[PDB]
Formats: structure tokens, sequence, C-alpha cells
């Protein structure tokens, strides 16, 4: 059995850590809900 | 507890208490990714949440009502993943989304890598609205991860 427990409000944080790039990727979404690179 | 906010999805059919994913409670509806619960009922305190709508291809599922989240990435601005990793505090990570180009159109994507149990963490815009859920993506050359910004209708 699964159960849920609260972890916080949904809010933007002004002092947030910034990271990650912004790649543009050709992808396909199959019937199973899996993305794949094209 | 139906208070709006982000929630961990836990199970104990494993060793100890394991966090299998994350979700968003808004307007009395719990939102998460399909691969987190596979559509199973959920317990919240003394009450039970039953699945209401789900779609394996979108990898989304909602409990107690139809999908409520309808904000979308503007295309131009940075966003924040409110990552809720297992055993760790909710943490905002700001990023400029990339793009999944598909036959049917373009989807925002974030190049952030977290444990599998982070699946379902919300991504937010600057006005605080949830523009999608984290956790359905691809693995690129490097070997790390890019998740779609998965939003329902
Ligand atoms: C725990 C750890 N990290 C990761 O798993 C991922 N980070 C990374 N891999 N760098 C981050 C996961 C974030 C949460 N999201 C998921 O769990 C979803 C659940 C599937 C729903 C698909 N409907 N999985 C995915 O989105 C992608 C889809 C790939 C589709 C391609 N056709 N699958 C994987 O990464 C599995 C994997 C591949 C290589 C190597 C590994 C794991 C080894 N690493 C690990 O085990």
């Amino acid at each position: 059995d699964m159960y849920i427990e609260r972890a916080g409000d949904i809010t933007w944080e002004k002092d947030a850590e910034v990271t990650g790039n912004s790649p543009r990727l050709d992808v396909a979404l199959d019937e199973s809900g899996d993305f794949s690179l094209v | 507890e139906t208070t709006d906010g982000v929630y961990r999805v836990m199970t104990r059919r494993l060793l100890g208490s394991t966090q299998v994913g994350v979700g968003v409670m808004q307007e009395g509806v719990f939102h998460t990714m399909w691969h987190v619960t596979k559509g199973a009922a959920l317990r919240s305190g003394e009450g039970r949440l039953d699945p209401y709508w789900g779609d394996v291809k979108q990898d989304l599922v909602s409990y107690c009502g139809p999908w409520k989240l309808d904000a979308a990435w503007d295309g131009l601005s940075e966003v924040q993943l409110l990552a809720v990793p297992p055993g760790e505090r909710a943490k905002n990570i700001q990023t400029l989304p990339g793009i999944f180009k598909t036959k049917d159109g373009d989807i925002g994507a974030v190049a952030l890598d977290y444990p599998a149990g982070t699946s379902g963490s919300p991504i937010l815009d600057k006005c605080g609205r949830v523009i999608g859920l984290y956790g359905n993506g691809v693995v690129i050359k490097n070997g790390s991860y890019v998740s779609a910004i998965t939003q329902g209708k």
C-alpha cells in the first residue's frame, strides 16, 4: 500500500541554486509513454 | 490532509519506508506521474485516495478529480524544479528549459538528474504555477538525464 505525506508549499524561491543546460533534442514518444532519442 | 502543496509518495512493500515518487495536491486533486503509482489507490492519513483519470502515454494520473494543472512554460523564461528527493528536504532548482522536438510539437525539458523517487516533483514558473511534472525523459550521450516538462490537459 502506498501513502502520501506533505513535503512543502509550492512556491518560487528567489535564492535558488541555478544549474543545467538547455539542450534541443529530437525525441519520439511511444505508446508506452517512453521518450526515445531520434 | 488535502492542503495544497507537494507530497511524497511512499510505500512499505519494500525495506523500510521507500519513496517511490512525488506529487502535487491542488484543488482537492492529487497529481502525479503514472509510473510512480501505476494507478494504484493511495492512503492519506485515515482517508483513501482513489484514481480518477490516468493515461500511460502521457505518464500522468490524477486522484479524486480531473487533472487541474494547466499552466505551461512560456518558452522564454527560466523555471524551478521543486525537487523532493527521497529522505531529503524539498529544494528549488532554477534552470532554463531545453526543448523536446517531437512529431506532434515541442515540449519543454529540464536537464536535471535526481533519484528515481523524485519522479513527480513539480516544475514551476515565476508566478508559482505548476507547469508540469518531472520524471519522464531520456538519457543523452553523456549518460545523464533530461526530463520532459510533462503537463496534462
Ligand atoms: C536511479 C538512477 N538514475 C536514473 O534513473 C535517471 N538518471 C539517469 N539515468 N542519468 C533519472 C531518473 C529520474 C526519474 N525518472 C525515472 O525514473 C523514469 C522512469 C521511467 C518512466 C518511463 N516512461 N526513467 C526515465 O525517465 C528514463 C527513460 C529512458 C527512456 C529511453 N527509451 N530511464 C532511465 O533513466 C533508466 C536508466 C538509464 C540509464 C542508466 C540508468 C538508468 C542508471 N541510473 C539510475 O538508475
